[PDB]
């Protein structure tokens, strides 16, 4: 149940979010945490080690993306100077 | 193959930061690739719907094996563009078999090949391209939830970092960036589709969910109302990267913004091994008999979002003044078409499917490669237009107007011919390759009771033609803005090209002008190739046809 | 017989709910702060037509049913035809409220004839071999068949349409038909 | 080899010639020309054997080929008695095409000699294919080198022309290729000899009809449908032109033939009634309004519209007569519609640069053999006698009538009305004064050149006239096939 | 009419063609000429590969067809009983 709560939060916070693309790239991090929770949960009551394994592989992959995404918004700022996403 | 070639490529880049090298770091690369191509050809002797490879999770068909060579003979042709100067100086003088092999032409090229541009300069390229080759070919093999999400991760990344390669440059930058947040929405879709399955069903295995799928199609306190509505999750976060409406917006943008080069292979590559790996999906997920379950059925996102590729591509793409916007238009019109064959499951409408989208990459890889020619002539002409003075990152994408292509046929009538037989094969006009990819899929979709989704892809079609014609009628109806170059052609100045034999002694010296400035012949040739199959499809269709055929039949057995 | 008044309202609960968020997408894209309570200042329109034309497809397409008891492709033409006559409505203008009875109108008149595969299509239940077989060497037909389809007459004399139209005319003018003997001999 | 392959072949041997002489000999621009022009020749030739070996009483398809060599498309070829005038036609008009724009042609002469000479290639493979799928790719194949060709050497407003001659096409073809597709997954192939008897349901025969009916009411035209033809048989170059309402016009009346009456004989004699509702509202309306046209070539474009209807209503006449006389009006209507565009596009509008008819007065005083031709080619669109057009217009009416009385009654309007808007135009341009005011300068009569391509175009349409068993003895068999019906006393003897 | 063979050396011969176009190069250039035996020798072994995998394709839709007459002949006999 919190996994779905987790899970709306990192959505809207990367939809309805009007400040810059660090908390759009933090929101997709949320987004993953609750989908490993929920993985976790769910392996614990079924005795399965394979579900922590996938955890852990979410895990690596999700800083693999935080990483790559950094790389690209620093890119990104060196030329625009802004990461601030612009409304009106 | 494709592991070896990349960490092997990786060592020798890393010991290096010559930019000089970036030529000859991607043709080792298509060396590599055909290595590939040479073992997915050996491992072809087998008839079977399938084989469990590395403990389960990994899986090979005939299917899979024609699917990666295919994608290593694309992936040998995008890796021309870097593997060879765009232009090139011939003389008669310098054309016969023992000048070729054992003489040598001195002169200036600097200028004239663009030996400095920057698709020339960057070491790692052809590297991250083997990584999302890499990726791409695991997908199609995946047998695993884990394994699906870690391959469509290397593809998706990759593609990212090809898109923000050009560091430089602002216009890739925000394409980059766009991509790279919008796909990570579009991971987390399809991270939370997988996750459904596993805790639905306690297992990760794609072969085990198929066998629960099948036992619960009969005709009370687990009704498996999970693998429907986990499966569409699961799809609307493919449906996002392969650009199919309503998930589409991105590609205009990204397309558009990231050089032509780049956008050849990053709007080719993902399509071909996303739908392989959907199409094993469908047809291990339909309920022959009727049943609860096939009300809920996941595959009806791919009907909607066929029906809405089908507006969306051809009427949005009536006012578009921008050729790359227009191209990922016209894809999205395309994909309409792949995800009607892929949503109507059976013989006649995989064949149809099969060959579709083979076709489809080559013909949009022919449409790149014009393309990126056209603005590679553009160097012994002038223009005078504001329009053409105000555009941005002129270097990445020479060509990014419709009316910049105005009077090419007057510039050059063949290349300019190629291209509209090119764009006929995108309107289906016979009897070109396009017309019958798009019958097929008709006729597929007739005979199941898709009736309805045939008339809107006729109806859907002739709108789409509309802004075909607008660009054929740029090519062929007016005149050229742009002017021979008055100085490369001035009969004063002339650089001097020297012919020397096997061993250091000159033989002739030549004076040479602009128009002794040609296209290289490895984007003549490729364009010829992909010209004369499109035009000549009728009289060679017997093999490529029989292929289709066989591997349906394959899928479908037993 | 169905209640088409409680049908209407659940067909305008469900499409005029879809309006509600599309309203809602458009207050959050707004450039200018109006509150949260302005989805029903400015984008109530947009709802209401949603409203609108969801329950008016639902009453008419159910009226149109109750009123000869009989369902087929075509009641959804009429539920289409007024729906979209009602999207013109909202503009204001006879040729909107005809070109949009005559678009929706024809589109839901093609897919319940054809059956749009979005809720999958018929299940053959049979053997298509057999099908295509049976429909491929069924070459010759009884004559009955082709009667029954294209009449008699225009051509199609069979053997027996003269002692047959004699009876017929006899039967509808009352003349007995008899040629002249056209001879002087005979 | 057969010599249908060598009449498809000709044509590419043309293309290949033009365009790699420049490698051989600044080559003049008159070369090419003699090269097209003797390449259309020997198509003729060619076409010529065919018919004096052409066997008028056989139902086997004639001049076929093995191939035992059967892929997915394979491409057989076929010549009956119903096809072969119309190749006849085809490869008798297309010289006097490029004879047509000999001087008027000036930019791009590469290009126009090509795309004609493939237009002829795919013009007659359509009458030359043994199914219909084949019938298909060659009947869609010709609107991009149609496309090009206006938009290349068209009038001030071609690029709107050449927009509705491709959208009005593609869109008509894809309700066909729906019909076709169809009969194929019934049938399993098109392949005319397997296809044709095959029986239909009635109800497949009803939607089958439309797609195909759907189709070739965009491309008779019929009324209502016909704006492409305004545009693009006005803006269109001269030979282009003579082309278009010819050889192009014919494809769907020749595709009634083996498109809607072997296969679908139920579903014709039931919706005649349609067709023929059509029919006269085309021959009514298309003539009321080339009563008003300003514009002299689009008053002879839009009076092919209204003979279209008649030998349209022939064909859906289930009449030996009917039908064979529709043939011989679609075969006149291409010498007549050919010679009146040469002598409004080709020969007017090259003197004048404009095509208003206010300009125009009294061209007899000064014009003697154009006033002549122009008065023959005038009779013939009005169906006077001594012309095929009045043979085709006549079997074609007295078809249509038996058929449906009232239909062919208000088709039979058509001699009061198709003489109304010919005369009209020809007291108007040749008559009605001295000469026009607006001419600041005398104008030369027919060159040698004007004056021997309206000699052929009103020999054939007398010859032919006096003599129609020329083309009506090898019509006969094969066009008894076509007939659906039977006699009480004399079906089914013992 | 179509050989697998013939085509495909007429084939490589206009590419060679269709190239020299596009490069806007002369046709037939006396020193060149060498290339349009080339392509058309890579065409001609191009075609003599595709007539190997069609020989190939034939027999395992020839098996493929016999498996499903097969596969139907005794499916009915089993209703039989
Ligand atoms: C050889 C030793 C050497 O060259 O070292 C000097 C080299 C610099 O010498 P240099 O004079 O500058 O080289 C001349 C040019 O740079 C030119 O140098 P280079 O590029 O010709 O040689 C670099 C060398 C570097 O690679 C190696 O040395 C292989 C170890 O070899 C290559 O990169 C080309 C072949 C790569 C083979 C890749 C095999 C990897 C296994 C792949 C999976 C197999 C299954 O420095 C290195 O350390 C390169 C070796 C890499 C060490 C990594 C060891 C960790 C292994 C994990
Ligand atoms: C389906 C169709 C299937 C095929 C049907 C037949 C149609 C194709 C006919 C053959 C065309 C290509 C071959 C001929 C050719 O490349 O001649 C170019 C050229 C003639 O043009 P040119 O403009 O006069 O050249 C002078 C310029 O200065 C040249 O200046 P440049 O700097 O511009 O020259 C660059 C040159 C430099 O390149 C080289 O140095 C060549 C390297 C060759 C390596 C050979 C490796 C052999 C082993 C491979 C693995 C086993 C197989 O690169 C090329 O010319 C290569 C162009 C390749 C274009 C793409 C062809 C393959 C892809 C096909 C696309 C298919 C798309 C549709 C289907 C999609 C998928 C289903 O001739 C040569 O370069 C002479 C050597 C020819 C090859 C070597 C032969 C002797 C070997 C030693 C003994
Ligand atoms: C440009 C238009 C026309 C193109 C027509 C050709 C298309 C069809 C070709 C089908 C094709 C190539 C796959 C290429 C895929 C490319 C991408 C997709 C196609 C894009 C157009 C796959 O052949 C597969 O075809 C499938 C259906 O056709 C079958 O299923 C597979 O079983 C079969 O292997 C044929 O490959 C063939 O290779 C040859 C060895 O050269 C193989 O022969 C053997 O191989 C070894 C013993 O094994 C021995 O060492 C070798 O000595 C021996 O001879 C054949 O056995 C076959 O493997
Ligand atoms: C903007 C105009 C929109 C008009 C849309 C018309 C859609 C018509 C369906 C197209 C069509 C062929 C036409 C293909 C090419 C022509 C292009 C058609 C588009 C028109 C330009 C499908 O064709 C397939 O239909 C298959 C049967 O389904 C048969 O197999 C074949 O007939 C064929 O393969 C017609 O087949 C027809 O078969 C019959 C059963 O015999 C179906 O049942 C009929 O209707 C029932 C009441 O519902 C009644 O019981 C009764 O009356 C009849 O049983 C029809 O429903 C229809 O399907
Ligand atoms: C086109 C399909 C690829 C192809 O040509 O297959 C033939 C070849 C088949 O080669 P091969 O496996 O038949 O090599 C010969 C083997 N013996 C001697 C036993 C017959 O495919 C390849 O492996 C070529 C590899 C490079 C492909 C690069 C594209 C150019
Ligand atoms: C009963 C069924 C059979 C009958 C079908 C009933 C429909 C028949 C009418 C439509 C048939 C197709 C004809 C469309 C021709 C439109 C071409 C045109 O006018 O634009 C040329 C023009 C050429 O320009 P222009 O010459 O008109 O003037 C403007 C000059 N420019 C643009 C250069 C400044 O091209 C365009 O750019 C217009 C783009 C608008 C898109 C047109 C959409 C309609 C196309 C048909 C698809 C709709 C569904 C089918
Ligand atoms: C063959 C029929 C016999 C000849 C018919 C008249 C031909 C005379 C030629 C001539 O006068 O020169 C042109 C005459 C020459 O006139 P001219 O002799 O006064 O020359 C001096 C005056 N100028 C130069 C000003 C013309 O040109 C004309 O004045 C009018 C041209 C149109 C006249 C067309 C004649 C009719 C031709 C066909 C008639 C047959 C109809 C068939 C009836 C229907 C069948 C059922
Ligand atoms: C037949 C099936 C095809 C569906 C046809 C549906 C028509 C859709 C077109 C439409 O949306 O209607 C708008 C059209 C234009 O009307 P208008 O706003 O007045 O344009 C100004 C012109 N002076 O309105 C019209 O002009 C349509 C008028 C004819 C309607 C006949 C029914
Ligand atoms: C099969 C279709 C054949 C298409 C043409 C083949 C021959 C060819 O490429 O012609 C070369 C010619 C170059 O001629 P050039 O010296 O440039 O003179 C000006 C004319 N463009 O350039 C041309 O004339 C090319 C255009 C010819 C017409 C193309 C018709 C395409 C219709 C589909």
């Amino acid at each position: 149940n919190i996994t779905l709560i987790l899970f709306l939060i990192g959505i809207l916070g990367f939809v309805l979010n009007r400040k810059n693309i660090i908390l759009m790239l933090i929101s997709i991090e949320i987004m993953l945490l609750s989908i490993t929770f929920l993985i976790l949960l769910s392996s614990l009551n079924m005795d399965d080690i394979i579900g922590q394994t996938y955890a852990i592989y979410i895990i690596v992959v999700a800083g693999a993306e935080s990483a790559i995404g950094l790389g690209i918004l620093v890119a990104f700022y060196r030329l625009r100077g802004s990461i601030a996403i612009e409304y009106k | 193959m494709i592991m070896i070639s990349i960490l092997s490529l990786l060592l020798s880049t890393s010991v290096t930061l010559r930019r000089d090298m970036s030529i000859l770091f991607n043709r080792i690369s298509i060396i590599a690739l055909a290595y590939c191509i040479l073992h997915d050809t050996m491992s072809l002797s087998f008839i079977s719907k399938g084989i469990g490879l590395h403990g389960g999770l990994l899986h090979i068909t005939n299917l899979t094996q024609i699917f990666h060579i295919f994608i290593f003979i694309i992936s040998i042709l995008i890796l021309q563009l870097t593997s060879f100067y765009p232009r090139k100086v011939w003389i008669p003088e310098y054309s016969s078999l023992k000048d070729i092999f054992f003489n040598k032409i001195l002169y200036y090229r600097t200028k004239i090949i663009n030996k400095m541009g920057e698709h020339m300069k960057i070491i790692e390229y052809p590297l991250i391209l083997l990584f999302v080759i890499s990726g791409a070919v695991f997908l199609i093999s995946t047998n695993d939830l884990v394994s699906i999400f870690l391959s469509i991760e290397l593809q998706s990344y990759g593609l990212y970092l090809l898109s923000t390669i050009y560091r430089n440059s602002e216009l890739s930058t925000t394409g980059g960036l766009i991509y790279f947040l919008l796909g990570g929405l579009s991971s987390c879709f399809i991270l939370l589709g997988t996750s459904l399955l596993y805790v639905n069903s306690g297992t990760t295995s794609l072969d085990g969910l198929y066998i629960l799928n099948s036992i619960s199609d009969v005709n009370s306190w687990y009704k498996p109302y999970y693998l429907n509505f986990s499966l569409l999750i699961f799809s609307i976060g493919f449906l996002f990267k392969v650009s199919a409406a309503p998930f589409h917006f991105w590609s205009p943008d990204v397309y558009d913004a990231i050089p032509t080069i780049v956008t050849t292979f990053v709007a080719i590559i993902a399509k071909i091994s996303i739908f392989i790996f959907l199409l094993e999906l469908v047809y291990y997920t339909n309920s022959n008999a009727n049943s609860y379950l096939s009300e809920f059925s996941w595959t009806y996102a791919l009907l909607i979002s066929s029906l809405l590729s089908l507006i969306i591509g051809t009427v949005v793409g009536l006012t578009q003044f921008r050729i790359k916007r227009l191209l990922a238009y016209s894809t999205i019109s395309h994909v309409g078409f792949i995800l009607l064959a892929l949503s109507v499951s059976s013989i006649e409408s995989t064949q149809a499917f099969i060959f579709y989208l083979i076709q489809y990459s080559i013909s949009n890889l022919n449409a790149f490669f014009i393309l990126i020619t056209i603005g590679f002539s553009l160097y012994g002409y002038v223009t005078n237009n504001k329009e053409y003075k105000s555009l941005l990152d002129k270097n990445n994408s020479p060509i990014q107007l419709i009316s910049q292509l105005k009077g090419y046929f007057y510039i050059n009538p063949l290349l300019s011919l190629s291209l509209a037989i090119t764009i006929f094969s995108f309107v289906g006009v016979p009897p070109l390759v396009g017309f019958f990819a798009k019958q097929m899929v008709l006729s597929a979709a007739l005979d199941n009771g898709y009736i309805f989704l045939s008339l809107i892809a006729i109806i859907t079609s002739v709108i789409g033609a509309v802004y075909y014609l607008n660009v054929i009628k740029e090519i062929f109806f007016y005149s050229p803005e742009h002017e021979v170059n008055p100085v490369l052609n001035e009969s004063d100045s002339n650089f001097s090209l020297r012919i020397l034999n096997e061993k250091n002694v000159l033989i002739r010296s030549v004076l040479l002008k602009g128009r002794n400035i040609f296209i290289s012949s490895p984007f003549s040739i490729t364009i010829s190739i992909i010209t004369n199959v499109i035009l000549l499809f009728i009289f060679m269709n017997k093999e490529w046809l029989s292929m289709g055929t066989i591997l349906v039949q394959i899928l479908f057995s037993a | 017989p169905k209640d088409a008044v409680h049908l209407g309202l659940k067909g305008a609960a469900v499409v005029g709910g879809i309006g509600l968020l599309f309203a809602a997408v458009r207050t959050s894209l707004a450039r200018k702060n109006v509150g949260p309570w302005a989805i029903f200042t400015r984008n109530g329109k947009l709802a209401a037509t949603f409203a609108a034309v969801g329950g008016a497809y639902d009453f008419t397409r159910a009226a149109a049913a109750n009123l000869r008891e009989k369902e087929d492709w075509v009641n959804n033409g009429i539920g289409g035809l007024f729906a979209g006559a009602t999207m013109g409505l909202t503009t204001g203008r006879i040729p909107r409220v005809l070109g949009f009875a005559a678009l929706t109108g024809v589109v839901l008149a093609t897919a319940e004839y054809a059956g749009s595969g979005l809720r999958g299509v018929f299940k053959r239940d049979v053997d298509e071999y057999e099908r295509k077989e049976f429909l491929r060497k069924n070459r010759r037909r009884p004559i009955e068949e082709t009667l029954a389809e294209i009449g008699e007459g225009r051509g199609i004399k069979p053997p027996g349409y003269y002692e047959r139209r004699a009876q017929r005319l006899k039967e509808k003018y009352g003349v007995d038909i008899n040629p002249v003997c056209a001879d002087p001999d005979q | 080899m057969s010599l249908l392959y060598v009449l498809l072949i000709i044509p590419i041997i043309g293309i290949f010639l033009i365009s790699t002489i420049d490698s051989f000999y600044f080559f003049n621009v008159s070369y090419y020309k003699k090269i097209a022009l003797i390449t259309t020749i020997l198509n003729l030739i060619v076409s010529l054997i065919i018919y004096i070996l052409f066997d008028f009483s056989n139902n086997q398809f004639q001049f076929i080929q093995e191939n035992l060599d059967l892929s997915f498309y394979d491409i057989y070829l076929g010549v009956d008695g119903v096809s072969i005038y119309f190749v006849l036609l085809t490869t008798i008009i297309m010289p006097i095409a490029l004879v047509s724009n000999w001087n008027s042609i000036t930019n791009n002469i590469k290009s126009y000699l090509i795309i004609m000479l493939l237009l002829e290639t795919l013009l007659l493979a359509v009458f030359l294919v043994l199914d219909v799928l084949l019938f298909y790719i060659f009947f869609e194949s010709i609107l991009p080198p149609l496309f090009i060709l206006i938009g290349l050497f068209g009038s001030s407003n071609k690029v709107r022309a050449s927009f509705y001659i491709f959208l009005y096409t593609l869109l008509g073809s894809l309700f066909l290729l729906l019909s076709i597709l169809t009969m194929s997954s019934i049938v399993g192939t098109t392949y005319f000899d397997v296809l044709l008897k095959s029986s239909f349901e009635y109800t497949t025969q009803l939607f089958l009809f439309f797609g195909i009916f759907i189709a070739f009411a965009v491309k008779t035209p019929v009324w209502g449908l016909n704006s492409w033809l305004l545009r693009a048989h006005v803006e269109s170059p001269l030979g282009g032109s003579i082309v278009l309402a010819a050889i192009v016009l014919k494809l769907s009346l020749y595709g009634v033939f083996r498109l809607i009456l072997p296969i679908l004989p139920q579903a014709s004699l039931n919706l005649t009634y349609i067709v023929y509702a059509i029919g006269a509202i085309t021959v009514l309306y298309a003539s009321f309004s080339t009563l008003r046209t300003v514009d002299v070539k689009e008053l002879i474009a839009y009076s092919s519209v209204a003979h279209a209807a008649i030998y349209l209503m022939g064909v859906f006449s289930n009449t030996i007569q009917g039908l064979e006389g529709a043939i011989l009006l679609g075969l006149a209507h291409g010498f007549v519609s050919s010679g009146l565009f040469i002598c409004a596009g080709g020969i007017l509008y090259d003197r004048t640069g404009t095509r208003l008819i206010y300009f125009f007065r009294g061209l007899t005083q000064i014009m003697p053999l154009f006033s002549l031709f122009f008065f023959i080619l005038c009779l013939g669109n009005a169906g006077t006698p001594l012309t095929l057009n009045f043979v085709g217009e006549f079997m074609s009416l007295y078809g249509t009538l038996e058929r449906l009385p009232i239909a062919g009654m208000l088709a039979s309007t058509s001699i009061i009305f198709s003489a109304a808007y010919s005369i009209y135009m020809y007291n108007r341009i040749a008559f009605g004064g001295s000469v026009s005011l607006y001419f600041i300068d005398c104008f030369r009569d027919l060159t040698k050149r004007e004056f021997f391509i309206l000699f052929t175009l009103v020999s054939f349409t007398v010859i032919l006239g006096i003599y129609p068993s020329f083309v009506l003895d090898g019509l006969h068999y094969n066009i008894s096939s076509v007939v659906y019906g039977i006699e009480p006393n004399a079906s089914y003897l013992t | 009419m179509v050989n697998r063979i013939l085509f495909w050396t007429g084939f490589g011969l206009a590419v060679r063609f269709w190239q020299l176009g596009i490069e806007m190069r002369p046709f037939f250039n006396r020193k060149s000429l060498w290339a349009y035996p080339l392509f058309g020798g890579v065409g001609a072994s191009f075609g003599y590969w595709l007539q190997s995998i069609d020989e190939k394709q034939t027999k395992m839709l020839e098996e493929r067809k016999q498996a499903i007459l097969e596969k139907r002949a005794r499916r009915a006999q089993r209703q039989a009983e």
